[PDB]
């Protein structure tokens, strides 16, 4: 549990989110 | 003067003058020892009392026992009478070669070079490693920082500028250990000798040494820097000679700092540091500088606690460089060496006004890509690679080409790699990575381009796998 | 089509999931390390 | 005597702790044998704990200490320019003595709430990306934030480069003085930061204050107070006056260290109750006086060093907190290419518009816009299998604008020329035009207009805005120069 | 009693009595000075002396210098002639219009009122807007969460708030700026002004402006929000009014509180905050309620830390809070204003044992209908707007009428919007939406009922949209 | 403290008394326990090996005499047992005629259980090592003190071979136990916490003690002393500051993770992590010759192994990259107490190395090395006293090897 | 209640508990409710940070854990022997973002004999009373 790897972590989670949502619709 | 030791805590004894206190700075020795003991003052705690930190073991002191004030700083043998030898703290011989016949003497502590003394030319030193000379240049004369967390290639890093660099220039070098492996200064002096840069029977010496180890008292190590850095100043301006200066690794200073600073009586700063580290910190990397008179090229080696660049010392240093070579474990990790980080590392000179435009637009090009390949890690990691567009999955390719293209095996650790060290041109590293951003070897297997020095070897050790 | 929709449904939503409670996570984090750097201040500052 | 005078009890640490001196007052400048100053912060029951100002090397205890009655002032006027000086006024460049008339205190209250007016004449940077959509009016205090080397000294100087356009001028209402602070930066790089000014002829109008990583710590400390009085004298006399704080971190820390040595409480990653208070003492000096006072102005650009990005941590969120926009600079953006690494969602300006001209706002709105809009979408780009031309449309937009906004170092751009080139983009032109290449056209595009159409931007400038005629020319003017450029 | 100064340290003096000690929280005056400063006492250190915290710069104080205890807290002019004007932490007018003449002086540090004096229930204090008043019902005596910063229309909604209060509620209300940006509240000034709230002419001034900026000591901006608290406690306990208490922001109070505590050398507690963090919170927030003779109201402006909402000092401060009203650029986007978010926003008496029924499910009636659109709304963007059925077209139609119908023109912004402002009562409100739940109107258009008042504005408005 | 030969075989505390009940140590010299190391001058370069028994150690992290090589790793990941491997595989040379081959152990048990040492002293009895081996004990319930010193103590026992022409070995379990020591100590003796609650002087406290460890020239003896410190690591997070404190003041670490452990890979020796910083210099000609290049390819091999956890279009040279990675890896795990002989080492490795086991199943890989090692060391001692007496692998030798692998392979596959 | 000194906010769980102590200890049976053992900790911590006891674990003292220990081990079952009576204790703590591993949370679950945890999604989801039935134990 590192600020730097969580946020490493959220950084690569929200594009994913992103791509698969796209990827839905 | 003469004053008793009246309290003895570790490296901290404290001293009462009767008549005559010795100013703050002031060395001081112990009377009764079989070696020479100096004690540095470093406060007034008042009633005729001084706070002082020893240069040597505390061992065997006894309250009561006397000390002379010297009447001044600790003061070394500073000249050329210095090259080819092996000196302390306390400027003592300590390679049993006799004693070092200066015609000066000079006190380690001094104020650092004035505002219109400072010097603003900046020419490229060119180090025949991919990495360096292509995204961070060093510059002749400016500062160098080479940060890293325990065992990521500070000191090979050193190693091979001493080898690329110190061993061709004309002019002296001082190589100051500070805080860190006796092995590792037994194993240097002997290499100086057996390539001549050190003459034992003969007066062609073009290297001084300071050592202050790890298996010193802090006192010890908080100073030898000093003592290093003063050596060097001297060939700075006394002579007004091209200096060469390697520190491995200044950090050591501030952690002896921080090994007293309790005994000192201070509350403490954040991470444990003592509250004076940035300024303990100015006044001495301020006098390790080019000046009018000489120029200085100083190589430190800086470590990092725990891995952590924010940490208070690292973090703190960055402002004193003009080029900053920052390693990483995560690199190195991969057996990527030099483990430099690519988009961590930055030199003042990365100026398309002073490198030009074709040295500056690859190594952007390079740093891009890395970037761009960065932020798609960790999403190919999960979703895969085949939703990638073909644009995108080409960065990917070049990017791991690149990636080891960055690679090279030096010639200081052939015992490491098991490859003959390559030394790169400035022209053959622009070319090679210009190629490859160019999408000219997008047929070559990435295993074509680890641990080689130049682009050529890279098609022919495809070769050598296309079986 | 109707399964890579909702293959991706689910993913998209785990992902948003996951988003909030990494953030929360860093949020505790993110004070504990505060005020643990400054317990241990206050430690060595007291035992003068 | 001990009212007047004091003997020290014990140094160390640069801290003097003085017996005797019954009658100084709270921070008052006091003197030890060997000349060196101190100033008195800690007036404790049996002592006073002064802060020594140099090298406590040359105090003993029992030196005596004598009151100078007198508290910290500096020179200040308009004979400082294109000087060089430390924190306490002194010259620093060897040009010989500052002519200086007035002096001023260090540290003085800011203005009150009713001799100011809302924050309306433009400061502009000649940054395209900083002057569109982070825009800073003149009394308004902006933070620069960002990392170590991601940009941050740059915006400041491009900034005062570019003063010169109005500083060679003849309205003096809209002439800006320059003051620079650097606080614990090394010596070589304000020799190298002052070189460059003054090979861009921008030291005419620029006062450097240094308080560099050897000074004692106080004077790092005081030098962002004693350069603020330098710019009051601006402000007061009706004229107008730019100040860069480089860095408040480094004086954040020269603050703590007197603090812990004197031996007060540490709150917060070692930092004093007042730290805060230390800050926003200083960043409120800065204001927009009203005509009943002369209009006169003090716009101030401190910069605070964040680290892996922690815009929370404890200095950095004190200074967000006090002043009015940040504009936010990162590392993946730099290295992306996006030089300046300004990040555009995350950067603000709570004076806003109030501050932009009308020319801009006729561009800077849509492409304001265009950007949040893309920022959206941006993401889906590298995965876009298939999007609609709806948002296929953002995503081009969005790059081209994104390419509009980068820029070199030490060439700021005059209103006039940041408007037209935003123009061809926002207005479509470059829509179809290769994003390798904007960087290309904009170049050569402001290349030519520069050259051949001086009177159209002469036009923009006097009319302020663009007129239903100019629109007309400069769609001509892109309309055949892209056609010349994809040839 | 004159004492003496017998230590400073920064923003803390030590001062020494020789005959008679002030106890604790009294006002000392220091004697010979250009400007008042006043030294709040915090501690009896034994011997004689007391530990004070300073109100303002002890910048060339005197060990020795002569201190006067005024023999009491730090009290200020309270009552009606404080309306308009703007004042400092120790009732000081610093907005230069001569001496704040009133007849009472009304000490800052007052205990809260006694169980007995404690009002048994929850009534609903209506201000005309009709998100707030819908969905996220302020309370009497309670405190409110203002969420949302700039470029969202803040100062016009505390603007309009206050003139409403004015309106239906003859009460009256103090703004406590508790470390302002001196910039900020100069502009927050000549706004009350050209909207008239604050009328330098006349007397008819709807707020009084109480002040602690950014510059002033920790103690200063740790006092101030207590300073405003008094002022509005007389417009309820001698007046019998529902005053209106802005503390702007909430979150610079705590802080203030931290470094006074720092200060006085106390070891700090969970990350960094003062150990006392949720008492120094609690006897200023108590005060704050409906006592028989009338209740105060607090409009509270909160900045999150770190966006942590379990950080220790937003999480103790919705210990108190009885809503929330977060104000929303997203909204603010649709053109839509007051940008208040409708799903967003909360309140603890949207309960239909507290607002009834009616008004509990004409609310959740409006939100689920507001959610289920936006549901909808990922798809209509992305297959286009018509797999959507005769029923799945009604849920939008009506959603879209509703979020314009939750719109709203402020009287405070008619120098400006050149239109004319509206104070839709509750009646109305819940009227309104009820019918569009409905299906009153569906035939009417989206437009009908963008800024407007009443229902019966959608209709005419329809008229002229022929 | 008593120094000298008569400890051998024998259990001593802290300060030197027996406590194995066996009677009073005869005890003629003495030596303090705090004396600095030895200077730049009296040192030469490390260069004989100091052989452990096992070949991921003694392939990939070489340790030459007079060198300090850490072993870190989470609790119970295996940190003592390559100790006590190492410990057991000196009966080779002890047993032998050469004195100069010969390493004396020491074993430094700090903050440990009693009948945890009590095992330990009786396995290396069961191996007949205690002959050569001192154990210095300081025992969870032993004074703050003792546990402190305890290492200083064992270190000065292992000085006098060192000073003395002769070699000694001492292991300091575990490092971790002793800050903790003297944290306690210290702060009993009211000297201001620092960082983490130590003193600010922890780097110090260890530092002292491991640059004693040391190769002295010809002048002084010829004589060395080897250190294997054990430091514990929690939540195998290595850059914590007392595993870098350590980390940065020895001559390499081996760094063991339960990962790897629970995985079957036994040692759990991460391969990327681990260093020697000696390098080759102390290797013999034979296993420089094996091994030379195969620590970095197998750094290099974890990387791709994770980049195609997604057999992302992957050429050939990645998928000859991962099946030797895969063979190799196999080659380098080990039993426990079995501490292999330089010649069996060499013979093993080079089966791997030089692809003739690209073609056999991992699984087998295992099987195989001890069917194969059974072979040679019964039939072809020739070629394994000649790989271990010349000490390089000549020409005819590495053709021997060729044949015999090959060949035995094929009927191995039958 | 939030406006009385630390000093009475600690001690308040205490007294109530002597009074449900009397009916406890006459064959009679009484419930007691502590609202909350949260605030009632932050209050003692107040005092032990103020009278210089050194702060652990969330700078809570080194014994908060028997602040609450002491107080809720009255509440008990006599026997017949001792008057059947009894005293029930429904102590109160309130945990942040459903964090139930904190310090205090778990000082508590150690103490009394089950929890009823009560879900924020499960309220808005409109389940209420919030009962988690799995987690939630007697």
């Amino acid at each position: 549990a590192t600020l730097k790897d969580i946020t490493r972590r959220l950084k690569s989670i929200k594009n994913i989110q992103k791509i698969t949502k796209s990827m839905k619709m | 003067t003469t004053g008793r030791i009246v309290a003895v805590i570790g490296a901290v004894v404290d001293v009462q003058f009767d008549e005559g206190l010795p100013p703050i700075l002031n060395a001081l020795e112990v009377q009764g020892r079989e070696t020479r003991l100096v004690l540095e003052v470093a406060q007034h705690l008042g009633e005729s009392t001084v706070r002082t930190i020893a240069m040597d073991g505390t061992e065997g002191l006894v309250r009561g026992q006397k000390v002379l004030d010297s009447g001044a700083p600790i003061r070394i043998p500073v000249g050329p009478e210095t090259l080819g030898r092996i000196m302390n703290v306390i400027g003592e011989p300590i390679d049993e070669r006799g004693p070092i016949k200066t015609k000066q003497f000079a006190a380690i502590h001094a104020e650092a070079p004035e505002f219109v003394e400072m010097s603003v030319e900046q020419e490229i030193l060119v180090t025949g490693i991919k990495v360096v000379d292509l995204l961070a240049p060093y510059a002749k004369g400016g500062k160098i920082g080479l940060f890293g967390g325990a065992g990521v290639g500070k000191t090979v890093l050193i190693m091979e500028l001493i080898n690329n660099v110190a061993k061709a220039h004309g002019g002296y070098s001082v190589f100051a250990g500070v805080g860190e492996r006796t092995r590792e200064g037994n194993d240097l002096y002997h290499e100086m000798i057996e390539s001549g840069v050190i003459n034992l029977k003969d007066a062609t010496s073009k290297v001084a040494l300071v050592y202050g180890q790890m298996n010193e008292p802090p006192g010890a190590r908080a100073r030898v820097a000093l003592t290093g850095l003063t050596v060097a100043e001297y060939f700075r301006d006394q002579e007004g000679q091209d200096v060469l200066l390697f520190i491995d690794n200044i950090f050591r200073f501030t952690q002896a700092g921080s090994e007293v600073s309790a005994l000192l009586g201070r509350i403490p700063s954040a991470v444990g540091y003592q509250p004076t580290l940035a300024t303990d910190m100015g006044t001495m990397q301020e006098r390790i500088t080019t000046t009018k008179k000489g120029s200085i090229t100083s190589v430190q080696a800086i470590y990092v606690p725990a891995d952590d660049l924010t940490d208070p010392a690292p973090a703190t240093t960055f402002a004193h460089l003009d080029a900053t070579t920052v390693l990483s474990r995560a690199i190195a990790e991969l057996g990527i060496y030099p483990a430099v980080d690519p988009l961590d590392s930055t030199s003042r000179i990365m100026d398309p006004n002073i490198v030009g435009s074709e040295h500056y637009d690859v190594a952007r090009g390079v740093q891009k890509i890395l970037q761009d390949y960065k932020s798609l890690q960790d999403i190919i990691a999960i979703l895969g690679m085949d939703e990638l567009s073909e644009e995108d999955k080409l960065t990917v390719s070049r990017a791991r080409k690149i990636q080891r293209f960055l690679s090279q095996p030096f010639q200081v650790a052939e015992v490491f790699t098991g490859h003959l060290g390559k030394l790169v041109p400035l022209k053959e590293t622009i070319k090679g990575f210009q190629q490859i951003l160019a999408g000219e070897y997008d047929h070559l297997p990435e295993q074509a381009f680890y641990m080689v020095g130049p682009i050529e070897e890279a098609v022919a050790k495809a070769d050598k796998l296309a079986e | 089509q109707s399964a890579r929709m909702t293959a991706m449904d689910n993913a998209s939503k785990n992902a948003s999931e996951m988003i909030d409670k990494l953030t929360l996570t860093f949020n505790r984090t993110r004070q504990a390390v505060i005020t643990k750097e400054l317990i241990e201040i206050i430690s060595g500052a007291a035992a003068l | 005597d001990l009212e007047e005078t004091g003997r020290v009890l014990s140094i160390g640490d640069g801290i003097a702790r003085v017996h005797g001196l019954r009658n100084v007052q709270a921070e008052e400048m006091v003197e030890f044998s060997s000349g060196l100053k101190g100033m008195s912060l800690n007036l404790e029951p049996d002592n006073v704990g002064v802060v020594v100002f140099g090298n406590d090397k040359l105090i003993k205890e029992g030196d005596i200490v004598k009151r100078t009655g007198a508290i910290v002032d500096v020179p200040v006027g308009e004979e400082l320019l294109g000087r060089v000086v430390d924190a306490l006024g002194n010259a620093i460049d060897g040009k010989g003595p500052i002519g200086s008339k007035a002096r001023r205190r260090v540290g003085l209250k800011a203005p009150g709430i009713i001799p100011r007016i809302s924050v309306r004449e433009p400061m502009q940077t000649g940054i395209k990306a900083v002057d569109s959509l982070v825009p800073i009016g003149r009394g308004q205090r902006e933070l620069i934030i960002g990392d170590r080397q991601t940009g941050k000294t740059s915006i400041a100087i491009d900034t005062i480069i570019n003063q010169k356009r109005f500083n060679d001028g003849t309205d003096e209402k809209k002439k800006l003085y320059c003051i620079y602070v650097a606080i614990g930066q090394k010596r070589s790089t304000v020799a190298q930061l002052v070189k460059r000014l003054t090979d861009a002829d921008a030291m005419k109008y620029t006062i450097v204050v240094s308080a560099t990583a050897s000074d004692a710590a106080p004077l790092q400390y005081l030098a962002p107070y004693s350069g603020c009085s330098m710019g009051e004298y601006f402000r007061d006399n009706g004229k107008h006056a730019l100040i860069i704080y480089d860095d408040l971190s480094k004086q954040a820390v020269a603050y703590r260290q007197m603090s812990l040595l004197l031996r007060r409480p540490p709150g917060r990653e070692a930092y004093p109750g007042d730290v805060f208070y230390l800050h926003s003492r200083l960043l409120e000096r800065a204001a927009k006086m009203n005509d009943a006072f002369g209009g006169g102005s003090l716009t101030a650009l401190p910069v605070i060093e964040t680290q892996a990005g922690d815009v929370s941590a404890y200095i950095p969120t004190n200074v967000i907190s006090i002043t009015d926009g940040q504009i936010f600079l990162e590392t993946e953006l730099f290295y992306k290419g996006i030089r300046p690494a300004i990040n555009v969602g995350l950067s603000v300006s709570r004076v806003g518009s109030a501050a932009q001209t009308r020319a801009m706002k006729q561009v800077a709105g849509t492409m304001k816009l265009e950007l949040a809009q893309y920022r959206e979408v941006a993401a889906f780009a590298q995965f876009g299998s298939d999007l609609d031309a709806a948002t296929q449309q953002l995503l081009s937009r969005g790059v081209r604008l994104t390419e509009l906004l980068k820029q070199g170092q030490y060439s700021p751009m005059a209103i006039e020329e940041q408007v037209a080139v935003i123009y061809a983009g926002v207005r479509g032109y470059l829509d179809k035009l290769e994003p390798s290449k904007i960087t290309k056209f904009e170049n050569a595009f402001l290349s030519h207009v520069i050259s051949q159409h001086q009177a159209l931007l002469s036009k923009i400038r006097t009319d302020g805005k663009i007129s239903e005629e100019s629109d007309a020319k400069l769609k001509e003017i892109v309309t055949n120069f892209l056609a010349g450029f994809e040839a």
